[PDB]
């Protein structure tokens, strides 16, 4: 039901999140002092 | 060459207008453009991934902007 | 100027196929450049008022990462 | 009703066209000059100004 889809949009969202916070890592070991 | 997702001449250009109702006369690093490029395709391609789910979830397989538009509510974006 | 038609139909259809989307709707195209409109809108205000910030006038990649990390806080 | 994203034809959406396929030089910074990262108290200010900017948007 749509609890379902809640609960998998959330996810997807918290996994998106962290593969952010890593790709902007990456552009701070290249760019940053 | 599936790798293609938004031009990158495109996008640059339009990276640039966007930026002028900001400040006048600016100038981008190349890797800000591209950092803006990955940022904006990844969010786009995950809210289509999202958008697909509520269409399938109305057991749909067209997505409408109805769907675009619960995806961005349950992700509490509006 | 117009850029938001360099989102073009084939880009946007790029885009749902890679999110996995098999049928669209003919609407979803002028919802997506909406979408993306607001998105670039919100990112690159705050990347500029970084720039600004910094007393220059070129914005950087590291402009654009503050930008980024500032959106993750803000945008959902 | 709908647009089928998978079918004959679809090859034409991933053509390669060089003229679009990177960025051009217009706009962008050539010189590596004035592009010093943002200090610690220069980003404390952006952040804060824009804090306030959009508490008082709503």
């Amino acid at each position: 039901g749509v609890d379902s889809l809640k609960a998998a949009i959330q996810s997807r969202q918290k996994d998106r999140q962290k593969e952010m916070d890593n790709f902007l890592a990456q552009m701070e070991a290249k760019y940053s002092k | 060459s599936t790798e293609l997702l938004i031009r990158k001449l495109p996008f640059q250009r339009l990276v640039r207008e966007i930026a002028q109702d900001f400040k006048t006369d600016l100038r981008f690093q190349s890797a800000a453009i591209g950092a803006l490029q990955e940022a904006s395709e990844a969010y786009l391609v995950g809210l289509f991934e999202d958008t697909n789910l509520c269409a399938i979830h109305a057991k749909r397989v067209t997505i409408m902007p109805k769907d675009i538009q619960l995806a961005r509510r349950i992700r509490g974006e509006r | 100027r117009d850029n938001i038609q360099g989102i073009t139909k084939p880009a946007i259809r790029r885009l749902a196929r890679r999110g996995g989307v098999k049928r669209i709707s003919g609407l979803i195209y002028e919802e997506t450049r909406g979408v993306l409109k607001v998105f670039l809108e919100n990112v690159i205000r705050d990347a500029v008022t970084y720039t600004e910030h910094a007393k220059r006038k070129t914005v950087t990649a590291m402009d654009v990462v503050y930008a980024l990390k500032r959106q993750g806080r803000t945008l959902y | 009703d709908g647009e089928e994203l998978i079918g004959d034809g679809m090859e034409r959406d991933y053509r390669a066209i060089p003229e679009l396929d990177a960025y051009e030089a217009e706009g962008l910074a050539l010189d590596d000059e004035d592009v010093e990262e943002l200090t610690a108290s220069q980003r404390e200010a952006a952040e804060r100004a824009m804090r306030q900017r959009d508490r008082e948007a709503g």
